[PDB]
DNA sequence: ATCGGATGTATATATCTGACACGTGCCTGGAGACTAGGGAGTAATCCCCTTGGCGGTTAAAACGCGGGGGACAGCGCGTACGTGCGTTTAAGCGGTGCTAGAGCTGTCTACGACCAATTGAGCGGCCTCGGCACCGGGATTCTCGAT
DNA sequence: ATCGAGAATCCCGGTGCCGAGGCCGCTCAATTGGTCGTAGACAGCTCTAGCACCGCTTAAACGCACGTACGCGCTGTCCCCCGCGTTTTAACCGCCAAGGGGATTACTCCCTAGTCTCCAGGCACGTGTCAGATATATACATCCGAT
């Protein structure tokens, strides 16, 4: 139906020019579940890294967010055990203009600087805050062992 | 919608979903009170405060002023066929009369 | 103790009040008249701020109390409390 | 002047633009697209997020949704393209 | 030789003047006064706060305005231009003040 | 210190900073727009308890706010408002 | 040779009449009728008990009844005795009706 | 089973009748269609929110307290049909 | 009192109490009520119908009846000046309206 | 079936009180039924305002005194402060 | 100023019918005794804002005057509405038949109140810089007596 | 139909001030997790009254004709608000000083909610009889034309 055409159009200018370090496609033979692949940020703890994640598009597309979720495990304050993300531009703030592209940059920028204001997660962002150090350390503890 | 954040969040609204509830329930209005009341009065109350915010800003915007001031909220409500019948009886301080003369009184 | 209060509405200002509503002419008699309805107005109004008051076991008049009288009457005012 | 067609692009279904209605923030959609959010959405605009609930309302009940002038140069300038979409 | 205005032109002036302007009409003092003299007959040795004595000055000057629009209706009405009286006292019988 | 007073002032400016992003508000129309939404709060909340005491029952659901939303809101302004309530709804379920 | 009455004896003799009973003026069927497309044009597929439309009847008979004597009060004051469409649109504004 | 235009029904003697009670003595010959005019307004106004009592209360058959309560709502309290 | 009989015979009402008290207590008014509330609220309603039925009684035995109607409650009503007042808004069914003419409507001496 | 409450037998007890030798219809039962629960509602209504306004949880009878002053006329209101202290004292000895 | 028709309303008498008043069975709600804890009364203290006063200066009110426009009364016209009579229409009453839907009862499952630990949203207080108020000069526009 | 002089109002530029908005600290109320008693959702059955139809009266509605009296326009008189100038009065603003009462905190006690047991007061149902509505025949008030 409608939302399909915006599924091609999406698919097509992922493909012609794909973005840094990330790469999304469909997973299964419908057009609704995606999977995503996303390499460690240079400037970041996570060197080396290449995480995997799935999106699910809801059956009323775009005018309603689409979910994402790791399908590895991450240290980092706004990521679950499971996979759950905090971030509002896939919930508080989604707008119909917003490309998938965005919302991957956005994840991957996630990784890059936390956010400690709404952290999902509160032990650990208050151990980030407080030392960085010991924040980095437990981080590259948990990469090599579960992104490698 | 997932939990593990603000229940303003979860429904989209900036009015506070805890605060209505609390209201609700401790104002001796029923014995009990739903899941589901807060969010629903919430939403209209940001809607109609939405409403008047709006129209206040653009008459305020006819007047070359950055700053709502309560003729403004006069000028917004008067204007409006819905709000000034909703807003009947209410009296709103220092908001003035709007402009009206008769035709019989203008000169001829 | 106070007496004959009512004059301080003058005819000037009974003029302003008329010119706001939309009067282009007054007669000689409307002062008179406007002052025994204000009067009235005003006893009915200040009898329920002052029971509200009283009921408190208050010795002041708050503005709630005036804001809660107009409410009862039907006269909400927005801007004083509530 | 003419508005080029890359600048005369519907932001969300990626299409040329039909019966384009504009924002009071100065944003163009096409109508399908706008009533879409309208009905089915948050009731703000996809691009810069300003609510436009009381325009809306004001501007559904007259018919004066779409932009007029912009509607006639894109059917003017760019024929080609209605008839297909 | 010096100039004046035909009558009936300064008046709608002044309509034009208080209808855009927002402040209040009746002096503070004289109101405080009045509403003290009457409160005092309700109940002895009492105090205003003065936001008070400023929410009845509000109730009052919209309740006259409100009542002065409706009497320079029935004014209207009777083919006059004029408000009298009896206006104002139709007025307040069909609001139901009176009966 | 004085107590803590509660108030609709930081959700007000809140909403206004969407509908006007360059525009600031008075210290008397905060004023005014608080005693607004307490009204309208009182309105509501009251109208549902009659409603909800007519039928027998104990609950106020948001059935009840939304016939009373209906009743004492002015045609169009209804039409929205209960439209708005019923997304929020939707987006709080789920 | 026929005898009759001048114009007003008649209206005034009804006047005294209908003000002693308490009956209902408007035919019940008609009223029904009404009542019932009206509903119809709310919600299809309505009933109605009989004491509901009784209860409308007789509010739209008192409303009805206040109205047309804020009407007459109307008309008396602009020196005449006929009722007109125009005292009826100041009845009504000046109760609020229609503002 | 539709109806059209049965506001006819309210005929001229019962609007006599009607001012008759009110204290009319004379009465001009377009009172009549602004009548039913401000009939039909108060009707509609009345059964919206009596419809809407009905439609609350998961029913399909209006009864008296329904018009009460909603006459009483619109600030026209009626004694004799319960309440 | 003596604390022995019936509440409302204890208080001298015929209005009952109990009643009262049960409506007030489970009728979402106030998370608490007194013992004193009902007692009042009673002797208040008792002595309002109290006027009112004897106004009515008056006006019925003015008429030669000996059984109320609504057309004698309401002329009851409607005679009076403070009770007018209190039920301005309500409307009496069966109830009729006051006969009055006005002065300039009738016949030229 | 199920039971109704009513006001009939008191409303009954009280005419025979003023007026032993009239009588009253159906109708005119149903009239005061409904003004003594009209006033009823007033009455409590009031006094939970008043409640809530001073902070308060409980309804005492100076709320319903101060509620009976600010709803009913002078001489009326004046009556009916009268009746209820009255029976207030009668009752609590 | 009455006088005689002529009409309509009020008054007295028989009668008969259905609605008001009272009696009975019972069951559900009100009364009586007991317990615990939280709400409200009472005493003490702080400090905020309400009252009272004095001096100046000046915007606003009171007084007086010329007069022009509007309120009010009187006449004439003619048309719309009141009153009465013959005709046609559909309301009102009675009686019967059918069933949709209101009303009550039994199961039980999911929604909501309560309780305890925790911490972040929102309230109180401070500070500063820009929006609005004010002043002074100039340009624009209704107004009116005179053509 | 208009030209021009006196007057009120709107624009524009510069200066100053105070309060609106942003930030910091903190306390308390909203969040989270778990438990448990109960309300209302649902299925089922009963039986009330709302709906539909038909036949017969006769009462209210309708249409038409005649006339008169009241609404409306027009003219005229006069008198009372209006616009303007001058003088008197007190409102408004800033300042100081006192203390009355509003607002907060701590302690305690007693008043009311919750529970259980028991029984009688009011509700539904049934029945008798007389208050009032109806029909019929006079008595009198009142309206209208004509002297
Ligand atoms: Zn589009
Ligand atoms: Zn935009």
């Amino acid at each position: 139906h409608m939302a399909l055409k915006r599924i091609n159009k999406e698919l097509s200018d992922l493909a012609r020019d794909p973005p840094a370090q990330i790469s999304a496609g469909p997973v299964g033979d419908d057009m609704f579940h995606w999977q995503a692949t996303i390499m460690g940020p240079n400037d970041s703890p996570y060197q080396g890294g290449v995480f995997f994640l799935t999106i699910h598009f809801p059956t009323d597309y775009p005018f309603k967010p689409p979910k994402v979720a790791f399908t590895t495990r991450i240290y980092h304050p706004n990521i679950n055990s499971n996979g759950s993300i905090c971030l509002d531009i896939l919930r508080s703030q989604w707008s119909p203009a917003l490309t998938i592209s965005k919302v991957l940059l956005s994840i991957a920028s996630l990784l890059d600087d936390p956010n400690p204001d709404d952290p999902k997660v509160p032990e650990i962002a208050r151990i980030y805050k407080t030392d960085r150090d010991k924040y980095n350390r437990i981080s590259r503890e948990w990469t090599q062992k579960y992104a490698m | 919608s997932a939990k593990a954040c603000t229940r303003s969040s979860r429904a989209g609204l900036q009015f506070p979903v805890g605060r209505v509830h609390r209201l609700l329930r401790k104002g001796n209005y029923s014995e009990r009170v739903g899941a589901g009341a807060p969010v629903y009065l919430a939403a209209v109350l940001e809607y109609l405060t939405a409403e008047i915010l709006e129209l206040a800003g653009n008459a305020a915007r006819d007047n070359k002023k950055t700053r709502i001031i309560p003729r403004h909220l006069q000028l917004a409500i008067r204007n409006d066929e819905e709000l000034n019948k909703l807003l009947g009886r209410v009296t709103i301080a220092q908001g003035g009369v709007l402009p009206n003369i008769q035709a019989v009184l203008l000169p001829k | 103790v106070l007496r004959d209060n009512i004059q301080g509405i003058t005819k000037p200002a009974i003029r302003r009040l008329a010119r706001r509503g939309g009067v282009k002419r007054i007669s000689g008699l409307i002062y008179e008249e406007t002052r025994g309805v204000l009067k009235v107005f005003l006893e009915n109004v200040i009898r329920d701020a002052v029971t509200y008051t009283e009921h408190a076991k208050r010795k002041t008049v708050t503005a709630m109390d005036v804001v809660y009288a107009l409410k009862r009457q039907g006269r909400t005012l927005y801007g004083f409390g509530g | 002047a003419i508005p080029s067609l890359s600048e005369c692009q519907c932001g969300i279904c990626m299409e040329i633009l039909v019966e384009p209605v504009t924002l009071p923030c100065n944003h163009t959609l096409c109508k399908p697209c706008f009533q879409s959010t309208v009905e089915k959405a948050s009731l703000c605009c996809p691009f810069c997020r300003r609510r436009v609930s009381s325009w809306t309302r004001y501007h559904t009940r007259r018919n004066s949704l779409v932009n007029v002038e912009l509607w006639t140069i894109i059917q003017k300038h760019y024929p080609r393209e209605c008839k297909l979409r | 030789k010096p100039h004046r205005y035909r009558p009936g032109t300064v008046a709608l002036r002044e309509i034009r003047r208080y209808q855009k302007s927002t402040e209040l009409l009746i002096r503070k003092l004289p109101f405080q006064r009045l509403v003290r003299e009457i409160a005092q007959d309700f109940k002895t040795d009492l105090r205003f706060q003065s936001s008070a004595v400023m929410a009845l000055q509000e109730a009052c000057e919209a309740y006259l305005v409100g009542l002065f629009e409706d009497t320079n209706l029935c004014a209207i009405h009777a083919k006059r231009v004029t408000i009298m009286p009896k206006d104002i006292q139709l007025a307040r019988r069909i609001r139901g003040e009176r009966a | 210190k004085r107590s803590r007073k509660e108030s609709y002032s930081i959700y007000v400016y809140k909403v206004l900073k969407q509908v006007h992003p360059d525009t600031g508000i008075s210290s008397k129309a905060m004023g005014i727009m608080n005693s607004f939404v307490n009204d309208i709060f009182e309105r509501i909340a009251g109208e549902a308890s009659r409603l909800a005491h007519y039928n027998k029952r104990s609950t106020i659901t948001s059935r009840e706010i939304q016939t009373a939303v209906r009743l004492l809101l002015p045609g169009e302004l209804a039409k929205h408002a209960v439209s708005e309530g019923t997304k929020a709804v939707t987006k709080y379920t789920s």
